[PDB]
């Protein structure tokens, strides 16, 4: 099966800063990739899929980009609500998901 | 409009089975997928198998032997068996709609801790 590396596992910012969250997969995915938050207590949410297709609701402050086994989630000027877990996850041949990253409030 | 809503045991023995339920409101269980994937305490997400429209599953390698996947389209139901329940299979379970390489519209989950 294909694994997904995310990186970092936690992160510490500040509301207005930006980050970037990477997803490294072990094989080729072709752009198969989807990114989920997660707030405590909730079920996931989908934020984009097909690499860089933002989900309806999903503010533009997000971007994701990638090919090959190499994949980004950028958040500009971070807001409150977009504190919590993030996942990666591919659809080439069996699914799997990254590890996740932990957005924490500095 | 698509709401799903999962039902458990809650806690159950080691070695017994498990068999958690999906029901599904606005849509059709014949024109979508619907997968199971599960949550320990504190740790990532972990992906179990896939029931598509057309009844055809799909499962995680690792615990294939362990699970079943099965649905009811006339009740509108999905389900998950596990047998042989270890203290590992202490989770929340979510049951989630697949369209298009997507994971669109998931339930809340259930929790199930296995205890002695």
């Amino acid at each position: 099966d294909i694994v997904l590396t995310q990186s970092p596992a936690s992160l510490s910012a500040s509301v207005g800063e930006t980050v970037t969250i990477t997803c490294r997969a072990s094989g080729n995915i072709h752009n198969y990739l989807a990114w989920y938050q997660q707030k405590q207590g909730k079920s996931p949410q989908l934020l984009v899929y097909y690499t860089t297709t933002l989900a309806d609701g999903v503010p533009s402050r997000f971007s994701g980009s990638g090919s090959g086994t190499q994949y980004s989630l950028k958040i500009n000027s971070l807001q409150p609500d977009d504190f919590g877990s993030y996942y990666c996850q591919h659809f080439w041949s069996t699914p799997t998901f990254g590890g996740g990253t932990k957005l924490e409030i500095k | 409009q698509v709401q799903l809503q999962e039902s458990g045991p809650g806690l159950v023995a080691p070695s017994q089975s498990l068999s958690i339920t999906c029901t599904v409101s606005g849509f059709s269980l014949t024109g979508y997928g619907v997968n199971w994937v599960r949550q320990p305490p504190g740790k990532g997400l972990e992906w179990l198998g896939m029931i598509w429209g057309d009844g055809n599953t799909d499962y995680n390698s690792a615990l294939k032997s362990r699970l079943s996947i099965s649905k009811d389209n006339s009740k509108s139901q999905v389900f998950l068996k596990m047998n042989s329940l270890h203290t590992d299979d202490t989770a929340r379970y979510y049951c989630a709609r697949e369209r298009d390489y997507r994971l669109d519209y998931w339930g809340q989950g259930t929790t199930v801790t296995v205890s002695s």
